[PDB]
């Protein structure tokens, strides 16, 4: 399961995942659990590598410092789309066109997972590409999901902290140890 | 089953009557698009350009009309639209090549919506030429008109480009 | 299954050899049929690029646009041909094949009316099916093999300067 | 007649001519539309602000203002992919 650090039952104290059948005046307009599974996989696959994006590119102590030659020098990450969009247009538009074709793609092909009618299971984009739901097993493969969903979702607390350093710059007190 | 013209694709099906067919259609037009307006556009197309390029290679080896109007002394094809337009001349031109398209038109529209008219038929025959025909020698002429306008659409282009490209009149 | 539908499981000494190690087969399994009309177009045009840069080390086509002085060895004939002409005209003609050709072609061959790799060259084609996958298995071996020559040879070509 | 049930209409909505064609023709001349309006807004944005070539509207350009209108047939005909998708082409 992935519900050892709360207990081992599903966790959600505010009942968000309820309100869609709570009640029966906003019809479909709560997401169901296909769409809240899948932005919690999205969500949380885009914190993976947007906090390993200001991991690679800080150029203090414990972060490490990577670059790649050519693309524009603003190690403050706040601003680095900024000027990579305005020194690299094409670049920028390649990659925003490719994110664009992946992200209809997505639904595209499934149906409305706002209202549980999708056909495909949440988080699989057809991007196996190697293995290894053929090659590992079946339950290797249900705990490598749970592996991505905490890890996203602890990504996600480190975006969180990262947005609320750059807000309130006394919110995260484990953040001043290591500098 | 398979094309003739490229036997490798499968035959686009809709081309079964139609005497100028080679199966050839491989972005597959005839499936979206009416058959009868794909060879009412073909056939307007061709009889264009067969008295096109008649015209543009006339004029390129001399013929003017005689005797010539003002503004159209020196004055090759490929300059002759403008000074034209300038003299009169294609104005008149556009004005009745408008009223044969806009009754043409109601041709078509009538043609779409049933009225069993082939497409590229007006009454225009009146040198005979059809008195009694067998439909294996009509289909026959048909393709006749078809074949040349085919060419005349590609040598037309080919003159047009050439004369302006290439900065010459018509013997390159 | 790409191996008992199609045909080019085998190494350079004719042994069975199943060569899928990621399993796109397998995990894009619809397109197996496009996978292998794109291996063979690769295949193809590999083996007449390793020709053409051979033979272009030794002849020219005989115009001074094309001349020994004009394109010194055989790699700058891409850069000192684009503006010219000759880049341009195969860029036409290649594109509108891909346009009217190959792009009917891929969708005969995803409704199933034509195999994938099929332009109509069957002149030379031998019938006894498994005599044919002989010459397809040829055609992927000596495919297979030249798109690691024209890698090879573009490359060194370059860091190294030397012709052949 | 056009009513319809489900997640998706029929093809016919499209019309007689694009309930024929394939999802993919139709979603590549999406692609072609909007890049022929973005390429379009961006040369008239050019065409704009170069000091010789805007006086008295010289950077309207009829090609670009009829380019511009991919914006709309772009959003269409990737709707109108998106239907014959959903329904086998
Ligand atoms: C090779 C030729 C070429 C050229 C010259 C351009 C040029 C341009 N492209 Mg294009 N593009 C190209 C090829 C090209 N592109 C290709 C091959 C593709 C793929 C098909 C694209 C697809 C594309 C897309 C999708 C977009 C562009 C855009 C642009 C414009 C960028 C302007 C900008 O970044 O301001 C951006 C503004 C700034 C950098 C100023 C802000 C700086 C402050 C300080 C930041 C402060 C923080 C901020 C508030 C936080 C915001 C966060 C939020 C954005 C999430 C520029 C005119 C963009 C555009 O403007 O479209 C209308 C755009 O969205 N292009
Ligand atoms: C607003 C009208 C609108 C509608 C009804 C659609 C509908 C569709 N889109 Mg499209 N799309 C749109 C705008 C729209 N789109 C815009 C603005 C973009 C960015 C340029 C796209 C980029 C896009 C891609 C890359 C893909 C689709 C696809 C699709 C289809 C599947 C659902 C999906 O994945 O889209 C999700 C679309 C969005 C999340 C963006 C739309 C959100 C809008 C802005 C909401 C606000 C609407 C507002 C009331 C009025 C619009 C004002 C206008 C100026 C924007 C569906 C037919 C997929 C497809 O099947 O293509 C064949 C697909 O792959 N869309
Ligand atoms: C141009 C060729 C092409 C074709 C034919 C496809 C076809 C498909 N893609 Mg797409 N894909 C393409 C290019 C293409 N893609 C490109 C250029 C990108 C950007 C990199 C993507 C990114 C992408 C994503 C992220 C997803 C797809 C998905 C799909 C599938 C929708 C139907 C499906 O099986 O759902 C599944 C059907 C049932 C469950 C029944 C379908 C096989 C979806 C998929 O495979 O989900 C499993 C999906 O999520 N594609
Ligand atoms: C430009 C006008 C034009 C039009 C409207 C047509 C229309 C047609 N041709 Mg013709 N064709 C033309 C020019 C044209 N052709 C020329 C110049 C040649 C000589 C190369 C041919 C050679 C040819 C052959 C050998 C055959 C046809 C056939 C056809 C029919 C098949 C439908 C199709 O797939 O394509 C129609 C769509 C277009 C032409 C659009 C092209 C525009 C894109 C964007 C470029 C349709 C009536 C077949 C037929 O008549 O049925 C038996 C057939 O066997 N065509
Ligand atoms: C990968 C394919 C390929 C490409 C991109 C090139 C590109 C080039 N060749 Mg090379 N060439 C090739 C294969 C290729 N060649 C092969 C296989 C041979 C041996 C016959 C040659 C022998 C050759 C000579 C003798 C010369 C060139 C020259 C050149 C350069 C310019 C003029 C030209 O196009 O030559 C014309 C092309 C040929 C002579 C080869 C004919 C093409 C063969 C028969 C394959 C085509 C078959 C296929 C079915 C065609 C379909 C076309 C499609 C649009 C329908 C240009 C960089 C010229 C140069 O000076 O280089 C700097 C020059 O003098 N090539
Ligand atoms: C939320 C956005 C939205 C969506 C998803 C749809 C969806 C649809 N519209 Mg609708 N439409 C909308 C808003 C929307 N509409 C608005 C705001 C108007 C103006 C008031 C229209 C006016 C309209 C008309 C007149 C027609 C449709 C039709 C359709 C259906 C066929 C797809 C199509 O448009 O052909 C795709 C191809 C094109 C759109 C090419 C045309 C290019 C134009 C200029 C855009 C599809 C169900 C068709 C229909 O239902 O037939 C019975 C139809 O005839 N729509
Ligand atoms: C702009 C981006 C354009 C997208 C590319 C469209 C070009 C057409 C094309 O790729 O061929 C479209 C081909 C058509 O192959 C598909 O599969 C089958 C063939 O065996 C059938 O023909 C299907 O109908 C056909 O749609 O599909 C692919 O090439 C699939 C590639 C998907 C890879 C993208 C993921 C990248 C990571
Ligand atoms: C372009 C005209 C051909 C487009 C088309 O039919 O797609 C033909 C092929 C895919 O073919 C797709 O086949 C499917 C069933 O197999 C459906 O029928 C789609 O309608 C058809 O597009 O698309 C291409 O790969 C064309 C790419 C050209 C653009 C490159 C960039
Ligand atoms: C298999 C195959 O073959 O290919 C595959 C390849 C691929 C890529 C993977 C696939 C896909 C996904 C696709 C194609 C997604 C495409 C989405 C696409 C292409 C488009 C949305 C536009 C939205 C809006 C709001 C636009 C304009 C909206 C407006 C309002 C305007 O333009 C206004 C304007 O106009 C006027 C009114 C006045 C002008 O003066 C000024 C302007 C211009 C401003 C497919 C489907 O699988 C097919
Ligand atoms: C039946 C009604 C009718 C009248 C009453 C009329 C009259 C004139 N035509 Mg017109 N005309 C047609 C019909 C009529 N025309 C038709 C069916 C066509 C084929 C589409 C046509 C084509 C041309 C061309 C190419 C030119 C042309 C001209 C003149 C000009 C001669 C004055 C003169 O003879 O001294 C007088 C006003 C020439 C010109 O000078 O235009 C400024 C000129 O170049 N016409
Ligand atoms: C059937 C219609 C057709 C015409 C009308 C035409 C015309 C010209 N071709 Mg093209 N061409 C093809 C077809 C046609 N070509 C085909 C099917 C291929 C194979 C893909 C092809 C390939 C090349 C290459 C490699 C070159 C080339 C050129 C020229 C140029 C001068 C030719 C001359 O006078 O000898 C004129 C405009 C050369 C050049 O000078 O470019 C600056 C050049 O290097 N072509």
């Amino acid at each position: 399961t992935g519900f050892e650090e709360v207990g081992g039952k599903p966790w959600d104290p505010l009942s968000l995942g309820k309100l869609e059948d709570a009640n029966d005046t906003f019809p479909n307009m709560f997401p169901k659990s296909q769409y809240l599974q899948e932005s919690e996989i999205k969500h949380g696959r885009m914190c993976m590598l947007a906090w390993t994006g200001v991991w690679a590119t800080h150029v203090g102590g414990m972060g490490l410092g990577m670059h790649i030659p050519g693309m524009p020098v603003e190690s403050d990450w706040t601003k680095a789309l900024g000027v990579f969009a305005a020194e690299q247009p094409a670049l920028f538009g390649a990659i925003l066109l490719f994110i664009s074709i992946a992200e209809g793609e997505s639904v595209g092909h499934s149906g409305d997972n706002w209202r549980n009618m999708s056909t495909k299971e949440p988080g699989n984009l057809g991007f196996d590409w190697m293995g290894l739901t053929k090659k590992l097993s079946e339950e290797k493969v249900a705990r490598y999901k749970i592996v991505e969903l905490k890890n996203g979702r602890a990504a996600m607390i480190a975006m969180a902290s990262l947005f609320a350093m750059e807000a309130i710059p006394g919110s995260v007190p484990i953040m001043n140890v290591f500098n | 089953k398979q094309s003739q013209a490229l036997p490798f694709l499968p035959y686009p099906e809709n081309l079964s009557g139609y005497v100028g067919d080679a199966g050839f259609d491989p972005l597959r037009f005839s499936d979206y698009f009416p058959m009868d307006y794909l060879r009412e556009a073909e056939i307007k197309h061709g009889r264009i350009c067969m008295l096109a390029t008649v015209g543009w290679i006339a004029v390129d080896m001399g013929l003017r009309v005689y005797p010539v109007p003002a503004g159209l002394e020196g004055v090759t094809a490929a300059t002759a639209h403008d000074a034209s337009v300038a003299q009169g001349g294609l104005g008149q031109v556009f004005g009745w090549v408008a009223v044969a398209e806009m009754a043409s038109w109601i041709g078509v529209s009538q043609m779409l919506q049933g009225s069993g008219r082939e497409p590229g038929y007006f009454g225009f025959d009146p040198l005979g030429l059809m008195k009694g025909k067998s439909e294996a020698e009509v289909n026959n002429m048909k393709l006749k008109e078809i074949k040349n306008g085919r060419l005349a659409m590609l040598a037309f282009s080919g003159i047009c480009t050439q004369s302006v490209l290439f900065d010459k009149t018509f013997p390159f | 299954s790409v191996f008992d539908n199609y045909v080019g499981a085998k190494d350079f000494r004719g042994a069975e050899f199943k060569f899928d190690p990621l399993k796109l087969s397998e995990t894009y399994e619809p397109f197996q049929g496009w996978f292998r009309e794109s291996e063979l177009r690769h295949g193809r045009t590999a083996m007449l690029a390793v020709v053409g840069y051979i033979a272009t080390d030794f002849v020219r086509i005989p115009g001074e646009m094309y001349s020994f002085e004009a394109i010194p060895k055989s790699a700058d004939a891409h850069d000192a041909l684009i503006a010219s002409g000759p880049m341009s005209q195969l860029l036409l003609w290649i594109g509108l094949f891909d346009l009217v050709v190959t792009a009917p072609a891929v969708q005969a061959m995803g409704k199933g009316e034509r195999e994938p790799g099929d332009f109509g060259l069957k002149w030379f084609a031998p019938s006894s099916k498994d005599a044919f996958d002989k010459k397809r298995e040829a055609e992927l071996l000596n495919g297979r093999l030249a798109m690691f020559a024209i890698g090879g040879i573009a490359t060194q070509s370059v860091l190294n300067g030397h012709g052949f | 007649d056009m009513t319809w049930e489900g997640e998706y209409p029929p093809s016919k909505v499209l019309g007689p001519i694009m309930s024929k064609m394939p999802s993919g023709l139709l979603g590549l001349i999406s692609i072609a539309c909007a890049a022929v309006c973005a390429y379009s807004i961006a040369q008239s944005g050019v065409l704009q602000q170069q000091p010789g070539a805007y006086e008295n509207g010289s950077w309207v350009k009829w090609y670009y203002v009829l380019g511009s209108f991919g914006g709309p047939l772009a959003w269409g005909t990737h709707v109108a992919s998106w239907i014959q998708r959903k329904n086998g082409m």
